């Protein structure tokens, strides 16, 4: 009896941290036509309905949203999808030509003076020996003067040739589910006050993650998930100011963005089967694009985030909000895509407040660009075709990306500024509750068994 | 004669732990799994947990996870709840009920009115 | 997670009439096996809850033909015909597919004199 | 209602249960192990790697004389050095994760002992078959 | 002449013969199961899928205690509900295709019963090994 | 010093040793068999082919009733036609390479005899199981 012997068990429920290649799944409804979408993937298998989520009682797991894999994989997959959706489209090599530009004083407002240029240029036709004189409207951010006459060129012409986005392909994000392959499991942290790292007392195993929409934006997380109980402040090292602070709201803040210009699209034949979609005359008045948020709602949300930040920086601390220090237009502005148009909004009014220890709306102007450098890459630029009519979109601000300034000693004041630029933080805000583990089905334990001779 | 018998009334002080019981008789204990539901007029009927006597598996709900501790004895065909850190909100009537896989709560108990008072 | 909404809170009815109880689920209750485990339970004053219908369509055990349930997915309804004095009590709808299970808000049947 | 037992019968459903109780759901994990341009290449590589891992595990089991079995009793006695813990403690209190953490140090020693025991048993079978 | 028996020994050669006679050519199909840029990707995917299917079948057989055997006798009694047909009828009149059509309804029930029987036998072996 | 025995325990370390001595290091080769854009395609094809070869070998072993064993004693008597050499000569003088060269001619005959013996044993088991 006291003589115990080794018994071998296969299929034991034990696992370890591991990295693998998850396979994406998309909702079946997405397969109803609408194949023209950047994120529409044929690889993504149909979503298994009535998903099953098994709760692992008494199991405590260690999570780390900052060293987490399955965020780098998501970044890579999104970038690859973006490139794949751009391969078949037109390369705008002929567009790198001298332009004779002039201002559009055609019922513009004082804030839109010089923002639009009326540029005329010679272009190749479908016949190699013929040329056409055409004109288009270009945003001042897309053309740079070259030096009487005033000649311009596209900003990208000394770096690379831009690929025109296919007009039928949509930029609207669609939910994507990441699923574990054979021999692997995805563990979900069900704790509602989880700060992204450390043990998670409440754990469950899921076949696939919740549908995560690949929303690309800076300084403001849009259309994401909301904290269930309180505003969550998450940082790899809160004391270290070099680390971005990810803020998750418990209630959304509605943001209304519009491009009030009635744009007109114009097709120009660049070559055999090649079309360049230019911008024709704007029908009506020319006015600045802008976004609106409720003043009271934003103030309440800022008060809440300040309340949660004081838990990390002391009660009697002055918390200040300031606009971006500087950098490229992508990071210093709230960048996002609104119905196929790319916005660059000046959020200086959203982050203008100092908080003491004790029906109006905020209109923040926005600028439009058509030459897009996504994923912080250089040499791969995309030209966004113009969109006819008036653009309008409504979104939820579900979080922030903040950066703290290095203060000398303890100056009883902390100033936070909006950040972003690295989309891995955007995915990280949705995958913080997930991890991938590898099953280890082989187990040896003492049992009072003995084999024959 | 499948019946479930539980204690009638237990009066204890707040911050203490009470041990209830649910005697299973007249039917093979193993085959069915015993569930518990509280009967309160303010929060309504809620499910606490359910045990399988065979493997001892204990399933709980997040609304009463933690303090609720469920144990069973196969020899005596008994299922107990050990509820700790009792407050006024815990005073209600607890019904112990049996269930089968892909089955139904055919038979219930008489209830157990618990009062938390010093 | 599975919110079980039951309406109306009180359902007055005269003896011999028909009373209808509506109970709506927040999400789908159909399990992977293909069956929907939604049950209706009745609690009399001073008595423990009693099972009436299982599977939302099948009769528990020779319960009256008066007690008939129907519905699908989000919407489920229990109908009681020829109301009798013994039918007084609280009716509760309950789904048993997604853990944690939840009980209905409760409908208080009231007989009329 | 389906009942909470179906959860126990789900993938990793017994991860939190006692290893004695978790020993009754081995087949779930065992079957999950075989469940079933650059994206296609990566998916194919993952599938091939999973197949290779499963085959390596099966080859190990066969090398221990445990081929085709999920629970295999052996001739290797248990050393108190690996774990002086009782039997009731192990099979009624701990879970497989905790136990793996405890005995992770001696796993290779146990594997080598199992291999040696199987080789000795095979040659003893062959020698008794040198005698019959 | 080679003779018509070589045809019987060919792949699926016994598909039309009585299942009793077809039981003597199982190895042919069993071996055929493992016989051996976009085009290469598709071919590789097909090969990997075939390997996965074979491994799943072998894992099932092992889970029933039938590992390594082409014919495996079990402890599960035959239910008359599945088929009240006689033994001579089944093994001297019908073919495997007809029989599969007949019993396709109860296949999952039989598989579950086989799994339960193997689990019971394994734990009974372990319990008798708790006694020796 | 590690000693020259570790060399004997290395991959193919016993290739030059007598087959009797090389029979004690089978597991090394057995495990090596599963060790673990155009370049990726070729690597994946090689891995899949290795897996297929290993599975074919295992299926053959199972078809001979030798599943899960590295040394498997059979019921097929040895023909003097294949090799009239003694036992001591074979198992204390020659090596596996020399022996393979000698008996390469009769390998298919031996394989067929093993298959027939396993089929006969399986049906005899089934017939004794027709009697019990
Ligand atoms: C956060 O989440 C919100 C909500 O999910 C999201 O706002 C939504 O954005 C989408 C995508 O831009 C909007 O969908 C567009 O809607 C307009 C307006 O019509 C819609 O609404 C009316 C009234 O409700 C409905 O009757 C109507 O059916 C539409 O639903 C449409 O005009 C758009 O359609 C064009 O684009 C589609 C892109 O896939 C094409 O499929 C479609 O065929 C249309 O293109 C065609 O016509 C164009 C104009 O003639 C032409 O230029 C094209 O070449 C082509 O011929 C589109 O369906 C949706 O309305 C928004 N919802 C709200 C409430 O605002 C936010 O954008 C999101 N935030 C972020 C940052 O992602
Ligand atoms: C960006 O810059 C481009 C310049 O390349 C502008 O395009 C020009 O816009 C002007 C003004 O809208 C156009 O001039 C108008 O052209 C019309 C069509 O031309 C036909 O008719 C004239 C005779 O009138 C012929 O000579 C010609 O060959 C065509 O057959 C004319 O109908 C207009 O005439 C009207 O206005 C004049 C004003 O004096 C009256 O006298 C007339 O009676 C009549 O009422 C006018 O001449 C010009 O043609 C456009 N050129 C091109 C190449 O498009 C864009 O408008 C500008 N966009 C923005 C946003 O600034
Ligand atoms: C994000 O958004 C914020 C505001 O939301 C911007 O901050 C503003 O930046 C501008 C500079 O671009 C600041 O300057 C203001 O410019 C106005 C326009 O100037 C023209 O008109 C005056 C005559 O009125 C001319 O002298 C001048 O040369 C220009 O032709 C001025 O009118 C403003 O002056 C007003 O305020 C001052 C101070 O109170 C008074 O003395 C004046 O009399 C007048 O009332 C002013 O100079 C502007 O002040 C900034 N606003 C704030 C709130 O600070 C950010 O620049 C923007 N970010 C980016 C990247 O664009
Ligand atoms: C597109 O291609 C056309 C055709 O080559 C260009 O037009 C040409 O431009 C040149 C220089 O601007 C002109 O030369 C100048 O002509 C004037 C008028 O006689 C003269 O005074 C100057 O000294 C100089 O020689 C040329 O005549 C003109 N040709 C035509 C047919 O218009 C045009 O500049 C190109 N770019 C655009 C935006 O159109
Ligand atoms: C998120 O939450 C986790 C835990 O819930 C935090 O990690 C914990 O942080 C505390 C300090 O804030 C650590 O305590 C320290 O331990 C070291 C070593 O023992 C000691 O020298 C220090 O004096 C201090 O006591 C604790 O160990 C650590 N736990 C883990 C598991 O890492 C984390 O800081 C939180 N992060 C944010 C951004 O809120
Ligand atoms: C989170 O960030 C804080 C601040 O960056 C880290 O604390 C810092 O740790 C470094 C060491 O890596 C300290 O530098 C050392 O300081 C001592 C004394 O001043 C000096 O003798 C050493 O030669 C070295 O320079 C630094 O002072 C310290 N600062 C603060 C404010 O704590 C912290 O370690 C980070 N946490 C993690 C988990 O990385
Ligand atoms: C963002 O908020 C601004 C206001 O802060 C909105 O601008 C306002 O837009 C409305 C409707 O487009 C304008 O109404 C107009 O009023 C005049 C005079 O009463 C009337 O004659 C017109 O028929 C029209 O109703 C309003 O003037 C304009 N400005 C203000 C100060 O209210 C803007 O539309 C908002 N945009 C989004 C996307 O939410
Ligand atoms: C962003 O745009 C949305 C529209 O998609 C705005 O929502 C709409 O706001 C108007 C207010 O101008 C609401 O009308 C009001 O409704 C209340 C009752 O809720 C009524 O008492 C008022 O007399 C007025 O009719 C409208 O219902 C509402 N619709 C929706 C679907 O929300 C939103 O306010 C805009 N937000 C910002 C910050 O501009
Ligand atoms: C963040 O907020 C501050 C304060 O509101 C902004 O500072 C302001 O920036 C603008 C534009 O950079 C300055 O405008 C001036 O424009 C004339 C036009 O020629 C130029 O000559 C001047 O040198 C200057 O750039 C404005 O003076 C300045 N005001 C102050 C008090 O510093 C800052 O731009 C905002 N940054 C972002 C990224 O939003
Ligand atoms: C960021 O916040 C600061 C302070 O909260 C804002 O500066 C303030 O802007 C208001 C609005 O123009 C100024 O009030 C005005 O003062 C002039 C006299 O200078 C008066 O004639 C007007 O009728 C109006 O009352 C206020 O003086 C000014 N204060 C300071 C210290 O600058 C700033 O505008 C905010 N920036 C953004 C982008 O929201
Ligand atoms: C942005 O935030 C708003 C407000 O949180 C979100 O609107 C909310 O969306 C949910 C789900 O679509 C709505 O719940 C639904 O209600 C209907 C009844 O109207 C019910 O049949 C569904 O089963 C579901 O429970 C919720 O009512 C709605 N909130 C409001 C005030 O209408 C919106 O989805 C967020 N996302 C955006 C704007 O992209
Ligand atoms: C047309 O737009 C140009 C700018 O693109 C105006 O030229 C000047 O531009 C500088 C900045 O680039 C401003 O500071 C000046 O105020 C602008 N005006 C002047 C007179 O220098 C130009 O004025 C606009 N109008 C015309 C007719 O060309
Ligand atoms: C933008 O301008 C176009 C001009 O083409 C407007 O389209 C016209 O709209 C009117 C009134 O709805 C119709 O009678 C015309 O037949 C339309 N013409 C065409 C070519 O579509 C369009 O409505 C404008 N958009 C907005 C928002 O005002
Ligand atoms: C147990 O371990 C000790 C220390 O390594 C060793 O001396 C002893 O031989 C081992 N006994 C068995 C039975 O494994
Ligand atoms: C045979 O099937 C019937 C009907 O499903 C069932 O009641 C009985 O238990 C089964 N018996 C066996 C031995 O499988
Ligand atoms: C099956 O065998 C029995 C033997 O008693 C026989 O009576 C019966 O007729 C046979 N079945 C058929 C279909 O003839
Ligand atoms: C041995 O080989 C000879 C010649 O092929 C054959 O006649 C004989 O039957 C064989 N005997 C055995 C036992 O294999
Ligand atoms: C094989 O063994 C026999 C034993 O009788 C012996 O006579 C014979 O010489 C041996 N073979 C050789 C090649 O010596």
């Amino acid at each position: 009896a006291e003589n115990l012997w080794v018994t071998v068990y296969y299929g034991v429920p034990v696992w370890k941290d591991a990295e693998t290649t998850l396979f994406c799944a998309s909702d079946a409804k997405a397969y109803e036509t609408e194949k023209h979408n950047v994120w529409a993937t044929h690889a993504c298998v149909p979503t298994d309905p009535n998903p099953q989520e098994i709760h692992l009682e008494n199991v405590t797991e260690e999570f780390n949203m900052w060293k987490n894999n399955m965020v780098e994989q998501m970044h890579t997959d999104i970038i690859s999808l973006w490139d794949q959706s751009l391969k078949p489209c037109v390369k705008l090599t002929p567009l790198c030509v001298t332009l004779q530009c002039t201002n559009v004083t055609n019922n513009i407002t004082d804030d839109m003076r010089g923002e639009l240029k009326n540029c005329s240029f010679n272009m190749t036709t479908e016949l190699r020996d013929k040329k056409q004189k055409v004109y288009s409207l270009f945003y001042r951010l897309d053309v740079v003067q070259i030096n009487s006459n005033k000649e311009y060129r596209l900003i990208n012409c000394n770096t690379s040739a831009c690929t025109q986005a296919c007009p039928k392909v949509s930029f609207e994000p669609i939910p994507i589910h990441y699923c574990a392959p054979a021999g692997f499991a995805i563990l979900k942290c069900k704790d509602k006050k989880f700060n992204g790292t450390g043990p998670c007392p409440s754990v469950s195993t899921v076949q696939c993650t919740h549908g995560i929409k690949p929303v690309v934006s800076t300084q403001l997380l849009l259309n994401g998930s909301l904290a269930e109980e309180e505003v969550m402040i998450r940082s790899e090292n809160i004391t270290n100011n070099a680390k971005n602070i990810l803020v998750q709201f418990n209630t959304p803040v509605q943001i209304n963005c519009t491009r009030p210009n009635n744009n007109t699209r114009k097709s120009i034949r660049i070559g055999p089967g090649q079309a360049f979609y230019a911008t024709g005359d704007i029908i009506g008045d020319i006015r600045q694009a802008h976004c609106n948020v409720s003043k009271a709602t934003w103030n309440e949300t800022l008060g809440k985030v300040v309340k949660q930040l004081r838990k990390h920086f002391g009660n009697n601390t002055i918390i200040r909000f300031a606009n971006s220090s500087g950098g490229d237009l992508e990071v210093t502005t709230h960048s996002f895509n609104c119905g196929g148009e790319f916005f660059y909004c000046n959020t200086s009014g959203l982050f203008n407040s100092t908080w003491i220890s004790n029906n109006d709306s905020i209109t923040l102007p926005c600028r439009i660009k058509q030459i897009i450098n996504m994923w912080q890459r250089i040499g791969q630029c995309m030209y966004a075709p113009p969109i006819q009519g008036v653009i309008r979109c409504v979104s939820n601000i579900t979080g922030l990306i903040l950066t703290r300034d290095g203060g000398s000693t303890n100056s009883t004041t902390e100033t936070f500024r909006p950040g972003g630029g690295d989309m891995r933080d955007n995915w990280r805000s949705e995958l913080y509750k997930y991890k991938v583990v590898k099953i280890e089905p082989l187990g040896v334990a003492p049992t009072r068994c003995k084999r024959r001779v | 004669q499948a019946q479930l018998q539980q204690s009638g009334t237990e009066l204890v002080r707040p911050g203490a732990s009470v041990t209830l019981s649910c005697k299973a008789s007249g039917y093979k204990f193993n085959d069915y799994e015993i569930h518990w539901v509280k009967q309160t007029p303010v929060h309504g009927l809620e499910w606490i947990g359910a045990i399988v006597p065979e493997t001892g598996f204990t399933a709980y709900s997040q609304k009463f996870r933690g303090k609720a501790l469920l144990t069973a004895d196969k020899s005596s065909s008994t299922v107990y709840m050990d509820l700790r850190s009792l407050t006024s909100a815990d005073s209600a009537v607890f019904y112990c009920s049996r269930l089968q896989l892909f089955g139904y709560f055919d038979v219930w108990g008489t209830g157990t009115t618990v009062i938390v008072s010093s | 997670d599975v919110l079980m909404t039951q309406n109306p809170l009180s359902l007055p009815v005269s003896l011999g009439d028909q009373a209808s109880i509506s109970c709506r689920s927040s999400q789908s209750v159909v399990y992977s096996d293909g069956n929907a485990y939604l049950e209706w339970y009745l609690q009399k004053p001073g008595q423990s809850p009693k099972l009436l219908i299982y599977k939302a369509s099948n009769r528990f055990s020779g319960v009256p033909d008066r007690f008939s349930a129907s519905g699908s997915g989000t919407d489920f309804t229990l109908r009681i015909s020829r109301v009798e004095t013994e039918d007084l009590g609280l009716y509760y709808c309950f789904q048993g597919t997604h853990i944690p299970y939840t009980f209905g808000g409760g409908t208080k049947l009231e007989m009329k004199r | 209602a389906v009942g909470i037992g179906a959860v126990f019968l789900g993938f990793l459903g017994a991860a939190g249960s006692t290893m004695g109780a978790a020993s009754m759901t081995l087949t779930v994990q065992a079957r999950n192990l075989l469940s079933g341009t650059v994206w296609g290449i990566k998916q194919l590589q993952a599938r091939v790697l999973a197949v290779e891992r499963y085959l390596r595990d099966q080859q190990l089991l066969g090398i221990w004389g445990c081929s085709g079995k999920l629970i295999c009793c052996t001739n290797v006695p248990w050393n108190s050095s690996w774990s002086n813990r009782n039997l009731s403690e192990i099979w009624d209190n701990m879970t497989w994760l905790q136990w793996d953490k405890e005995i992770s140090n001696y796993t290779q020693i146990i594997y080598g002992l199992l291999e040696e025991s199987q080789n000795q048993q095979e040659k003893n079978e062959q020698d008794l078959l040198a005698l019959d």
